[PDB]
């Protein structure tokens, strides 16, 4: 039936054409999804946006697509999922690449 | 781990970039090894650094995608393949064997790509 | 080499995705490391003095198996949805920002054609 | 059994992974190959040098190949096939892209 979404997976982000923090998230009716960058909301771009890949019935699988990520983008993500009876919060933390040094 | 199906689009060759801040030569777009000075000119000083990005590293052939091996997705009923570096052009403050100092157009790393040879039927 | 075309037996290694080079000397605009629009100014400080020009090597696909957007060659279609994508790569340039500052700045540009994949089912 | 040179095959580049400037020379015994750029001598580099990728009977075929030419290489190549019974020269000229300004 019904319940609060539930981050059930959130990892260290993998280099494929572009990079990707991979979530799954549990939850119905379906979760609005949300990240916050180092202590503020993230604003999505054309360079940095949320993909659903998969949606089963109340699973999601997705990532946070990144074009071009730089030491400029390390630090700690934190994917929420907000949902008519509740809220999640998990967190993991990215590295693309080392500062210049 | 997530599926691969789960994630998005699949490189067929897997890439790692980065920032070189020691890259001391380079060849020019006429063959020729050049120094790469150590700074820059001023838009204070500057030191100069570029973004390369080479093939995955990899000494245990036989797993697809990796740079020296096959790439993924390829068809081995009809074609070998190979992951390889892929080079361009940036401008750098340079100096050549005469020590002249200048901007020059040097060759660096700045993508893994797929490189094909039939043996089909 | 046939009498007007050489077969792919007779060449060398073949690309997955077919590209073209070539000098961009009218590119005013960019985006930069933050994703921010910025613009490009049309010269650099020479090697220290007079007005040099600014521009840059870039690479994109060649337009329409190994064309862009179009499956790349060499990929297996039966079990893979291929497309030849610009691949793009930070390089140091002379440039203005929103408000006015004028300085080096990594914009982003294109230096390869790539191949992306997307297993069927 | 005894073949003086001959270039029955040179034409304009095509880009591959590298650009090939294609040929086919024939002749017993193989004969020494050697490029003229505008002109003067091409001295080959690992940038620019001449492979032989199939060789049948008495026929050879293969490019002068380059690696990331620009419009300093564009021009006129002349081919030089030589064995001890005589030689063959054929020319053929060479756009890779435009030039800057």
């Amino acid at each position: 039936s019904h319940m609060a979404p539930t981050i059930t997976f959130l990892e260290s982000p993998t280099s494929d054409h572009h990079w990707c923090i991979p979530f799954t998230v549990k939850g119905n009716p379906k979760p609005a999804l949300q990240w916050f960058y180092n202590g503020a909301i993230l604003n999505e771009s054309k360079y940095i946006c949320t993909k659903i890949h998969v949606t089963n019935h109340t699973e999601y699988h997705g990532c946070l697509q990144l074009d071009n990520p730089t030491h400029m983008n390390n630090g700690d993500y934190t994917l929420i999922a907000k949902n008519e009876y509740g809220k999640d919060e998990k967190q993991i933390s990215a590295h693309f690449m080392g500062w210049p040094g | 781990t997530a599926p691969a199906s789960r994630r998005g689009e699949l490189a067929v060759c897997d890439a790692v970039s980065g920032w070189v801040t020691d890259r001391r030569t380079a060849v020019d777009l006429r063959g020729r090894e050049v120094e790469v000075l150590g700074e820059v000119p001023a838009a204070s000083p500057l030191r100069q650094y570029f973004f390369e990005t080479r093939c995955k590293a990899d000494a245990e052939e036989g797993g697809p995608g990796a740079g020296g091996g096959g790439c993924r997705g390829v068809d081995r009923r009809h074609w070998v393949s190979e992951c390889k570096a892929k080079q361009s052009y940036v401008r750098a403050l340079t100096a050549d064997a005469q020590g002249r100092v200048g901007w020059r157009w040097i060759r660096i790393d700045t993508a893994c790509v797929c490189t094909l040879l039939s043996r089909t039927g």
